[PDB]
């Protein structure tokens, strides 16, 4: 795996309500967590290149998160 | 600060640069906070399918719980993905 099956468990047994988790489940989130960092670099970098800029910065990952619904619940995580 | 609770900053950041172009850049800043924008995913997934667990009196989230807590909350575009990988892993 890309990730940590372990790190995984360990981030989704941080919520109070889970008891137990299939061992497919982790191993369903290693993908799926790939698959939402390749996409939201990729809009991330589209700003990056719309400022004409090398570097990927926060600012470009705050940006991206704006744009797109499906990513409201991280406007907290990174504001501006 | 802790980085116990979040994935790994070396796996993060390396598939960051795999969608990225050879010349592109990537700040320390911005892959400390792609760490923590994934690690937020995982949350709220999980989030949704335990909730579903809690309404059907079920003790375990099972992989099709995650996967239809991603429709739920509008990440329908990766779910026929994962059935493919999840099925070349039980096979």
């Amino acid at each position: 795996h890309s990730l940590p099956l372990a790190r995984i468990k360990k981030i989704m047994k941080a919520d109070e309500d889970v008891r137990m988790i299939s061992a497919e489940a982790p191993v369903v989130f290693a993908r799926a967590c790939e698959m939402f960092i390749l996409e939201l670099t990729l809009r991330s970098w589209n700003h990056t290149e719309e400022n004409k800029r090398r570097t990927l910065q926060k600012n470009d990952i705050a940006a991206a998160v704006t744009r797109t619904d499906i990513f409201d619940f991280l406007v907290d995580i990174v504001p501006r | 600060r802790e980085q116990d609770r979040f994935l790994p900053i070396a796996n993060v950041s390396r598939i960051m640069k795999k969608a990225l172009p050879a010349n592109a850049k990537i700040s320390k800043d911005a892959k400390e906070t792609m760490q923590e924008c994934v690690s937020e995913f995982i949350s709220f997934v999980t989030g949704e399918a335990s909730d579903k667990c809690q309404k059907e009196k079920r003790k375990t989230i099972n992989g099709d719980d995650l996967l239809w807590a991603m429709t739920t909350l509008g990440f329908e575009d990766y779910v026929e993905p994962l059935k493919v990988y999840l099925q070349r892993f039980r096979e």
